[PDB]
RNA sequence: AAGAACCUUACCUGGUCUUGACAUCCACGGAAGUUUUCAGAGAUGAGAAUGUGCCUUCGGGAACCGUGAGACAGGUGCUGCAUGGCUGUCGUCAGCUCGUGUUGUGAAAUGUUGGGUUAAGUCCCGCAACGAGCGCAACCCUUAUCCUUUGUUGCCAGCGGUCCGGCCGGGAACUCAAAGGAGACUGCCAGUGAUAAACUGGAGGAAGGUGGGGAUGACGUCAAGUCAUCAUGGCCCUUACGACCAGGGCUACACACGUGCUACAAUGGCGCAUACAAAGAGAAGCGACCUCGCGAGAGCAAGCGGACCUCAUAAAGUGCGUCGUAGUCCGGAUUGGAGUCUGCAACUCGACUCCAUGAAGUCGGAAUCGCUAGUAAUCGUGGAUCAGAAUGCCACGGUGAAUAC
């Protein structure tokens, strides 16, 4: 059986599948500590199974791609978000209400005629 | 800055702590969009801080706080030419990160090698109103007890 | 200087193309260039025509020639007399084997290239410039068109005082993306400098 | 077999003659594995729009390119055979591989 | 808009492949490590101006060097002229 | 006229509700103002005023124009722009409401 | 200027010529391989044709030159103050006006002024005003939500063959790959509101109060750049105010200024088991087999106008320890010793590796400027020359800081 979950966030997209099994998280047919995890964003990764039940109820194959590390969080929670709400909407009205299904739109402005950066212009010419 | 509106705004907290207090000191600890070394040198601080004051660390942080918390201040207005100033009480959550800000710049004061150790070392020593920032708040209070002349 | 090309935007909406073709760009520049020579070639050969434009159409080894001209009176001549002659030359000066296909246009009056030359003939021709500008709003206002804009500037009648000038009836939703218009800028050779025209209409909103 | 390609830079354009060849080998043909989107090229040429200094004044430029697909995997020769000689596409080449 | 500055032009780059390909062919064979000796140095009679890699292709519409183009062969103002007139097909205004 | 009967067959809503919301929510607002003089293509025959110098731009119109007046006057207005007159009270608004449903119904019995 | 030794080019040095540099009805011919000869910095020179495309009396020439003569200028001079095309200024500023009618002997106001208001002449109420344009609003892209056609030169959950051959039967729950439809319009309620417009919440915030960004810049002020882009207005240089061949000027340099880049350390030079980037250029071009170079790279180098064949390896980090305080293992501005592709060769002069080279600087005169949410900053990628390298310029993906009483 699958879930449907796709979780679009800051460029970033995960399918989130999850099947019986037990709660390990596999990414990239890898493990979070070999894959380097100890990096940014070490412990978010969790904070949507800090508060919901594990036991026996989520196994699941994840692929991450766009962003950097923020995004690669963001992608997870989105999907299993997405994925979650197989449980009625009962779950999703206080996983909206705490903000849990965030999904912002902040994405990068496109740089400008005239100006170096976003919106950084020339230091203002002599009086 | 005239017409805008403020909504209370809020970012991402620590979740080991969990506390928006804790959150803001961290987000404010940030510098240049750096993430797991300032973390990391905000745990250090935070575990050495408990192993030298050797009473629960919460409870220590909040002492803390407290001790370097001030009461009031002015506002400069340049009205008739000398100090003119009406004495307001700056607001809570302006009080809370003005003494956020104090608090990092009397860490931000020295130049230290290590910064890990530095911050752990001045922290651990203002906890207890005996460290850096509290000469600033001081000074602080006594720029007020003379504002109060001219309302 | 601060106004928009009409067309340029306009262009990219709901107006065609004034050619469509594909070739490498290296090439491609050549093509251009053939195509500036032939427009030189049938504005030159048929200053009497008065054609209001040509597009260009570039099939394999192959040129259409799509010609958009007033009056027929010359246009196709005696059932071939010389259209074939003109197509053999064209062909010729272009190096490629090609055909000349005719279309007819209603309403001179209203093609702002007909008009905006015709302002210049009489300006050429000396007679007043106000009677030019009112002559040619009455006449292309009475046959239907719902608004229309010239404008002069340059020498008025002789006088060497800068002369800047505008006319405008009915609806120009110029800055309204789905707004037909034509545009056009001719000019002219009086003794004393050479007179700059222009000319806006307006036909359609949807 | 002997997939269809078109290069084009008008996208209703491109759907019609995707959309007539396709029943052009449908006339006799069954399968094709269907219409597939393809990628599109993309490029910004900027160009100083005044002819003296001031360069902060510019402008943007773009052309497409998009590309159509068919994939017709058991088609008969007939039809194959009867798509040469009927080009209609004007201003606009076909890429095929043999 | 010089005219004798684009029969120069016109000339170099007309000869700029009559009398290439081959020359410079004939130097990339001599020009081997193997033994190259004094003969591609006394092979010096090219005047090394007809050469496409040191002739500047000039614009061919009014002879003004800057702004050249590789992709229409033209400068930025006749750009603008022609483009602006339609008749070059896939190009509309950019914006996202 | 022509726009209400293009809205009564045109589009509904699109994108923005000004466009449309122009064309509707105008319509009963200017038609109170018009009234029914879609019917009247015409120059009037007479005119009516319930206070001659609040009111006197319509009277003002009439005698540059030259439309003769059956006005009422009172205690406080000016009549001297009236000729004929017809003496009355600005408060009795029952009385000039019967006033007008009189002569409305000796206009509409006349002679026919 | 998206660009310099050579052309560019117009400045200099070494040396000569105007029907001209190069285009004509052309006046007669070789019918434009230019062959060998060497001198000479060089438009310096000049010398035999061995080939003979057009033909129906080579009954016309040569489209090139061989002769000085019926295509004509090479312009680097004014004039923007006569100007047409062209761009910047105020300025995404919220105004500029017009037709009917009135007050006033008349120049003119009247509509565009009063209150509530909104990003705004965006609205509403009252009044001798009613209406209408030029503008903002809206008509276009892009992304944030959901849909149908959609699977290859395939991204895989699936049964298994797997060394992790999506090859099978492939599928939708796949971001992805383009055509089209919905989504939001202050819906409907409650409040503040004159019952007017507006301002506060709720099933929507996956998007609520023009969703956020781009193009769209009204009459006009600036005698501003453009007769050197361009057609001339009144004119002009005239063995040409040109033709040329090589070496040289914008890279340099005893002046004040500005923009930009690594610096002031313990997060920088350290090595190791060492992870995820959207998104482009690619045929006078991209070049996977092996080998070594303190190196620029050196040669066999496949496949290719494309999901085929080059840069996805992203740096952002776990721990070993250091300069554990200073000119410091920080800071790497110099002159000569061997090379990578250079045109013919690198000499004000191609840029890159290995050293002798780390001077001054321990966060900064009386300060200004840019910046109210992916934004100021901190890291990493494509394009223009491309005989050649980018501190920059035109576009990208990361981590992300409040003070707006």
């Amino acid at each position: 059986n699958q879930y449907y979950g796709t979780g679009r966030r800051k460029s970033s997209a995960a399918r989130v599948f999850i099947k019986p099994g037990n709660g390990k998280i596999v990414i990239n047919q890898r493990s979070l500590e070999q894959y380097f995890g100890r990096e940014t964003a070490r412990m978010v990764v969790r904070q949507p199974l800090e508060l919901v039940d594990m036991v026996e109820k989520l196994d699941l194959y994840i692929t991450v791609k766009g962003g950097g590390i923020s995004g690669q969080a963001g992608a997870i929670r989105h999907g299993i978000t997405r994925a979650l709400m197989e449980y009625d909407e009962s779950l999703r009205s206080e996983l909206r209400k705490a903000g849990f299904v965030t999904r912002d739109a902040r994405q990068v402005e496109r740089k400008k005629v005239g100006l170096r950066k976003a919106r950084r212009r020339p230091q203002f010419s002599k009086r | 800055p005239r017409r805008r509106v403020i909504g209370q705004r809020k970012i991402l907290p620590d979740p080991k702590f969990g506390s928006e207090l804790l959150a803001k000191f961290v987000n404010i600890l940030m510098v240049d969009g750096k993430k797991s070394t300032a973390e990391s040198i905000v745990y250090s601080a935070l575990e050495t801080l408990a192993q030298r004051s050797g009473k629960s660390e919460l409870e220590a942080f909040e002492v803390a706080l407290e001790n370097v918390r001030p009461t009031v201040e002015v506002k400069s207005r340049r009205v008739g030419g000398s100090t003119y100033q009406v004495p307001v009480e700056v607001r809570p959550v302006r009080r809370n990160a003005l003494a956020m800000r104090w608090i990092v710049e009397a860490a931000r004061k020295r130049g230290d090698k290590s910064m890990a150790l530095r911050l752990a070392n001045e922290l651990s020593d203002a906890a207890e109103n005996k460290g850096t920032a509290v000469k600033k708040r001081e000074d602080v209070h006594r720029m007020a007890e003379a504002n109060k002349a001219f309302a | 200087g601060q106004k928009v090309h009409p067309n340029g935007i306009r262009l990219g909406i709901v107006k065609p193309w004034n050619s469509t073709w594909f070739a490498n760009t290296k090439e491609f520049a050549d093509n251009l260039d053939s195509d500036f020579k032939v427009r030189q070639y049938l504005t030159k050969e048929l200053a009497k025509a008065s054609v209001s434009r040509i597009v260009i159409e570039r099939p394999a080894k192959s040129i259409r020639v799509t010609i958009h001209t007033a009056r027929p009176g010359i246009v196709i001549g005696k059932k071939g007399e010389d259209v074939e002659k003109l197509r053999k030359v064209v062909a010729d000066i272009a190096g490629v084997p090609a055909q000349i296909n005719i279309a007819e246009v209603r309403k001179p009056e209203l093609d702002a290239k007909l008009v905006a030359d015709s302002i210049t003939s009489q300006l050429e021709r000396r007679v007043m410039f106000r009677r030019a500008m009112k002559r040619a709003v009455q006449n292309a206002m009475r046959l239907g068109a719902k608004g229309i804009k010239v404008e002069v500037s340059g020498r008025l009648g002789g006088a060497e005082i800068a002369r800047t000038e505008w006319y405008r009836e009915g609806r120009v939703p110029l800055h309204t993306l789905r707004a037909d218009i034509d545009y056009n800028t001719s000019e002219a050779h009086t003794t004393y400098g050479v007179i700059g025209v222009k000319v806006w209409i307006f036909k359609g909103e949807i | 077999r002997i997939r269809i390609r078109l290069k084009a830079f008008d996208h209703r354009l491109i759907d019609q003659a995707t959309a007539e060849i396709v029943e052009t080998a449908k006339r006799t043909g069954a399968q094709v594995r269907g219409p597939i989107p393809l990628p599109t090229r993309k490029e910004r040429f900027t160009v100083l729009i005044s002819p003296h200094v001031n360069k902060d004044a510019r402008d943007q430029y773009e052309i497409r390119t998009h590309l159509r697909l068919v994939d017709i995997v058991e088609p008969t020769e007939k039809t194959v055979d009867a798509l040469m000689r009927l080009d209609l596409a004007a201003g606009v080449d076909v890429q095929i591989s043999l | 808009a010089k005219q004798s500055m684009k029969a120069r032009e016109v000339k170099r780059v007309a000869l700029a492949d009559k009398y290439f390909a081959k020359r410079a062919e004939l130097k990339a064979i001599i020009s081997d490590v193997n033994a190259r000796w004094n003969a591609v140095l006394k092979l010096q009679t090219l005047p090394r101006d007809s050469s496409p890699s040191r002739q500047r292709n000039r614009c061919r519409q009014t002879g003004r060097p800057h702004g050249f183009l590789r992709k229409f062969g033209l400068s930025r103002i006749k750009v603008r002229e022609a483009a602006m007139r339609g008749e070059i097909p896939g190009l509309k205004k950019a914006s996202w | 006229k022509d726009l209400e009967t293009q809205s009564q067959d045109g589009t509904f809503d699109k994108l923005t509700k000004k466009e449309a919301l122009m064309r509707t929510r105008e319509l009963e607002k200017l038609e109170n103002s018009l009234g029914g003089i879609k019917d009247m293509g015409g120059l009037p025959d007479a005119l009516f005023v319930i206070d001659a110098d609040h009111e006197h731009i319509a009277i003002k119109e009439a005698n540059n124009l030259g439309i003769p007046v059956f006005a009422i006057v009172d205690t406080n207005s000016d009549p001297d722009g009236v000729d004929f007159v017809i003496p009355g009270n600005d408060d009795a608004i029952r009385a000039v409401t019967l006033y007008l449903g009189a002569v409305a119904a000796t206009v509409r019995e006349g002679r026919s």
